[PDB]
């Protein structure tokens, strides 16, 4: 009665660009040239396809199964396997604020860098501005000119002084206030997620055909318009050039596993409520199959996109694509890249499609960002949730941009590093660990390949039963151990991050998943009987 | 990393000749290419900088010229005082690298060899040696045979050539023949004479002096 | 105007290490990168590393990795390198050259420092005078010259009358035998000028700190 029975999705392709859409964003586009280029050359693409054979195909098409199978949220989907491990339900939830803390502000430099690429004559282009110091030394200007160690360049100074505003904030110490301007941008962007996903999955299954198919696009227009720059093969030749020697290093393959594992995004329940609305009868082998391949792809291709442009960068300067892309972050896109677009017939036309490009490339992924959360609370406080979806949509929407005020501070990008690196990277590597186990060790794989089986009409084949059971949870295994090894010395903008930084990384870190122990212990000790007892009704899915 | 390869280790010319030193990359290097003069004795000093660019202090019969890989550093007039070693070295990749050097060295019309024997000093002889010296001053080019005689008999022990690098006023190599010996040895002989042959002359230059207090 | 002065020569044993010094002035010190070259015997440069003078941000090249170490002080404006470990390789003449980020040129060098790794004794040099004869025939030129010998390292200095005149003076490269250098000098001087005058050939050993004068006689 009343409910009962839950919706399902309007077409094929929505679904199959919704989950391209979320698995694609701005690392796709940036990260996976840097980290290919630094890291081997050409060769680097033969340990990130052995990480996505071995590790993240088989974390995709097993969470998308499993969500497409149960069609429950993130959270009550436990209390029909293990209980106690419910709070991993709860631990995704939290981690998601975090993400949500720092992508879309981020997705705000571009929009206020969007809306100010309107006018004929680019800010970044010329030093005669408010924020430009007397270091400001621009081209078009005499010839000759050398630079010194306290120079800098108009779109250097454009990013740093004016949208970023970082020269305001000491640090993580002193950061404050905020800047209303992106306050204002991250906003906008709240705002064009809320009517894309407050009605559900029908307006985030209708703005996702814009959302996942432009990038393409704005790709093909700046791949074909790079590949015509002069010097472009010197870029190319940095992104292909094979230095095996790197794949000595036990380095190179963390970073390549790393990298897939993000960029493919399992283990975040995103995929489980984007497959909990499809057809049962539906084939989940062939979708998992095909998206992951295309966001892959879509990264190889991202990769000549980016140094098509940096080769002709490098030949206007002098070479060494590695000396003019050291920074590996924001300032690669948002002074490198737009400081050789400008310099382009068509800078206004090939800016507004670069920064809609980027603003585009980071909505579909939020918009799933947001849509496990919303599913799995949806889903764990039926009747006492669902009354009206746009109040609990409207109240994310709200919550992330109380959370993002941090980040909207002027100091702003320095949190950025700190969230992005030493808080939501290792928990979710941790619980993604935690579910490949629950799955694989606890419900039973031979379960799994018989609910597949059902599903599907057959059952897995034996590489995939051979992966679940040891492949993947090694995969994820060598990710965590190794970070939490060796944590990376952060800096950003010539500022190195204080020595406790770490430890509110951690901090931020452990304050998400302290719900899956303390939720273990709160069921144990909440069911009565011996230990024995309550771990068996506690491992044990119900039976009805 | 990067190997700046010049094939010519030494070039000869002349002064008011075009004379023109080749640099070979590993890489493609556009226009990232700097020459640097280096004469004998001081420190090397920037000439070129970013292939053809001149730079400030330099005069102007300094060009340079290339686009790739292959770059050249071309000298209009040679003067006297341009001899020096000459390095390119790359600036683009890291790590920065140099090439092997090419000495140019300048090609003039023969010179004749004075040539100036020395008898060992009293203070020397104080200390208990001797050591007769024999200079060849002002002669071109540096191809010369020296020939020692303590009294008629060629003497080949205990000689040390010492050729100095090219002058950088005229163009004149010099050398220094030193006969070095005891002084029990020295004062059982009274008229050494040491000789040099050059191409300037068929005639071997011949000096001698005597022991006894000359 | 741009002026970087290095130490002076450096003797020292093989195994320990040595420090050389880099003053600048004649520009701003925190405008650009402080670079280190390595020039060996009749060898070619050798790029060692830069180092930042802001915070001291040193780049070292990886055959110099755990070699060489840089640093830097804006207090005085002087940056200093330091080699481990030194072997007869390490025996070379060093500089400390200016270079901005972009073009990466050493527009500005120093005058170099000589470093011998050897475990030869410090000898003072002995010094000779090398006075023509008495029954030479004086015509419109009269060639003198004093002698070196006996010394360790390549550490000398000879001039001429406080460096006046010397519009003539041949000075021969030293040569090593035995482990001790042995070099000579020579001046043309006229006839109208000597003996009538004070000719005083000086010699000075900064390895040695001796500077030993001889005048000439004829
Ligand atoms: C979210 C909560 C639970 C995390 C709190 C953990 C505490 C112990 C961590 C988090 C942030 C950390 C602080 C970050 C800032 C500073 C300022 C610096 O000048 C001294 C270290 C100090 C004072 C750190 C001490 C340790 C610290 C206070
Ligand atoms: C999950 N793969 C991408 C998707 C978008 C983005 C992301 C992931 C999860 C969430 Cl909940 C959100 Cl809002 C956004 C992200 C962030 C860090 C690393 C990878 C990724
Ligand atoms: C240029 O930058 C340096 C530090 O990078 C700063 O000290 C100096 O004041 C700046 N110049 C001007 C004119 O502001
Ligand atoms: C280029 O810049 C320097 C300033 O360091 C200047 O002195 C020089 O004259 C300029 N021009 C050339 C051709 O080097
Ligand atoms: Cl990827
Ligand atoms: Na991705
Ligand atoms: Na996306």
């Amino acid at each position: 009665g009343s409910q009962g029975e839950r919706e399902t999705w309007g077409k094929k392709v929505d679904f199959l660009l919704s989950v391209i859409g979320y698995a694609v964003d701005l690392g796709n586009v940036w990260r996976f040239p840097y980290i290919c280029a630094q890291n081997g050359g050409g060769a680097f693409l033969l340990p990130y396809t052995i990480m996505a054979i071995f590790g993240g195909i088989p974390l995709f098409y097993m969470e998308l199964a499993l969500g497409q199978y149960h069609r429950n949220g993130c959270i009550s989907i436990w209390r029909k396997i293990c209980p106690i491990f419910k709070g991993i339900g709860y631990a995704i939830c939290i981690i998601a604020f975090y993400i949500a803390s720092y992508y879309n502000t981020i997705m705000a430099w571009a929009l206020y860098y969007l809306i100010s690429s309107f006018t004929d004559q680019l800010p970044w282009t010329s030093c005669k501005n408010s924020w430009n110091t007397g270091n400001c030394t621009n081209y078009f200007s005499e010839d000759n000119i050398t630079w010194t160690l306290h120079s800098t360049s108009p779109a250097e100074e454009f990013y740093t002084r004016h949208v970023l505003q970082i020269h305001r904030s000491k640090g993580l110490q002193d950061l404050g206030g905020i800047s209303w301007q992106l306050a204002l941008c991250i906003m906008l962007i709240f705002t064009v997620i809320y009517f894309s996903i407050w009605k559900g999955v029908k307006t985030s299954g209708k703005v996702v055909w814009v959302t996942a198919t432009f990038p393409y696009i704005a790709l093909s227009v700046l791949l074909v318009r790079g590949a015509t720059l002069p010097g472009a093969w010197r870029g190319v030749l940095f992104y292909l050039k094979p230095n095996w020697q790197k794949l000595l290093e036990t380095g190179v393959w963390i970073d390549a596993a790393a990298q897939i594992f993000f960029s493919l995004g399992p283990g975040f329940g995103v995929l489980l409520a984007f497959a909990s609305y499809n057809k049962f009868n539906n084939n989940c082998y062939q979708d998992a199959l095909v998206t992951s391949v295309v966001n892959c792809m879509t990264s190889f291709v991202s990769g000549f996109v980016i140094f098509t442009v940096l080769g002709y960068m490098a030949e206007m300067r002098n070479e060494d694509v590695s000396e003019v892309a050291k920074d590996a972050g924001p300032s690669l896109l948002f002074i490198t890249y737009a400081e050789a677009i400008a310099n382009m017939p068509a800078s206004t036309f090939f800016a507004i499609i670069f920064f809609l490009m980027l603003i585009t490339l980071g909505l579909d992924s939020s918009f799933a960002g947001l849509e496990g959360v919303i599913t799995a609370v949806l889903d764990e406080f039926p009747h006492v949730w669902a009354k009206r979806r746009e109040r609990f949509v409207l109240a994310v929407v709200i919550t992330c941009f109380f959370g993002s005020l941090v980040t909207l501070t002027f100091g702003g990008a320095y949190v950025v590093k700190l969230l992005e690196e030493y808080a939501t990277g290792p928990a979710v590597l941790t619980v993604a660990l935690i579910e490949a186990v629950a799955v694989s060790w606890f419900y039973g794989i031979t379960q799994f390949c018989r609910d597949v089986k059902e599903m599907l009409g057959f059952s897995p084949g034996w590489f995939w039963r051979i992966c679940w059971v040891a492949i993947s949870p090694l995969f994820l295994l060598f990710i965590i151990a190794s970070f939490l090894m060796s944590p990376p010395q952060l800096r950003l903008f010539q500022y190195n991050y204080p020595y406790w930084s770490i430890i509110l990384g951690y901090a931020i870190g452990t304050s998400s998943f302290i719900c899956i122990p303390t939720y273990i212990a709160y069921r144990l000790i909440i069911t009565p009987g011996t230990f024995k007892e309550r771990i068996i009704k506690s491992i044990t899915p119900e039976t009805p | 990393d990067i190997v700046m390869t010049q094939s010519h280790k030494f070039m000869s010319t002349s002064v008011g000749d075009r004379v023109s030193i080749t640099c070979k990359a590993s890489q493609d290097v556009s226009t990232a290419v700097a020459w640097y003069q280096q004469k004998p004795g001081q420190s090397p000093k920037l000439l070129i900088y970013s292939a053809s660019y001149r730079y400030t202090g330099v005069p102007d019969r300094f060009t340079g010229s290339g686009s790739g890989t292959d770059f050249t550093f071309t000298i209009s007039s040679v003067q006297a005082e341009d001899l020096a070693v000459y390095y390119c070295q790359q600036h683009y990749s890291i790590p920065r690298t140099f090439g092997g050097g090419t000495k140019l060295e300048i090609k003039r019309a023969d010179a004749a060899p004075t040539v100036s024997i020395f008898p060992p000093s009293s203070e020397q002889l104080t200390s208990g040696g001797a050591s007769v010296v024999c200079f060849l001053n002002n002669f071109y080019p540096k191809d010369i045979n020296v020939k020692w005689k303590i009294d008629g008999s060629e003497r080949q022990n205990g000689v040390l050539n010492s050729w100095t690098d090219q002058d950088s006023k005229d163009s004149t190599y010099s050398m220094s023949s030193t006969l070095t010996l005891t002084k029990d040895e020295y004062e059982r002989h009274n008229s050494y004479t040491c000789e040099a042959t050059h191409k300037t002359s068929t005639s071997p230059i011949v000096k001698s002096f005597n022991r006894n207090e000359c | 105007e741009v002026q970087l002065q290095q130490s002076g020569p450096e003797l020292v044993k093989p195994g320990a290490s040595v420090k050389i010094s880099c003053k600048a002035s004649g520009y701003t010190f925190t405008d650009y990168y402080m670079n280190w070259v390595k020039q060996s015997h009749g060898k070619s440069l050798e790029w060692i590393g830069n180092i930042n003078p802001n915070n001291g941000g040193t780049s070292y090249n990886q055959k110099f990795k755990g070699k060489a170490t840089l640093t830097v002080d804006k207090s005085s404006t002087t940056a200093y390198m330091e080699l481990r470990s030194l072997t007869s390789e390490d025996s070379a003449v060093y500089y400390c050259t200016r270079s901005p980020v972009r073009p990466y040129y050493f527009d500005y060098w120093g005058q170099g420092t000589t470093l011998t790794v050897s475990s030869a004794k410090t000898t003072p040099p002995s010094v000779y005078p090398l006075a023509p004869g008495c029954g030479d025939t004086t015509g419109s030129s009269v060639t003198l010259g004093c002698l070196v010998k006996g010394y360790f390292p390549e550490s000398v200095t000879v001039t001429w009358n406080s460096g006046s005149l010397s519009s003539s003076v041949h000075t021969f490269p030293a040569l090593l035998q035995s482990g001790l250098y042995t070099m000579s000098s020579s001046v043309t001087v006229p006839s109208s000028t000597w003996p009538s005058q004070t000719v005083t050939c000086s010699v000075a050993h900064p390895a040695s700190s001796t500077t030993v004068d001889k005048k000439l006689e004829p």
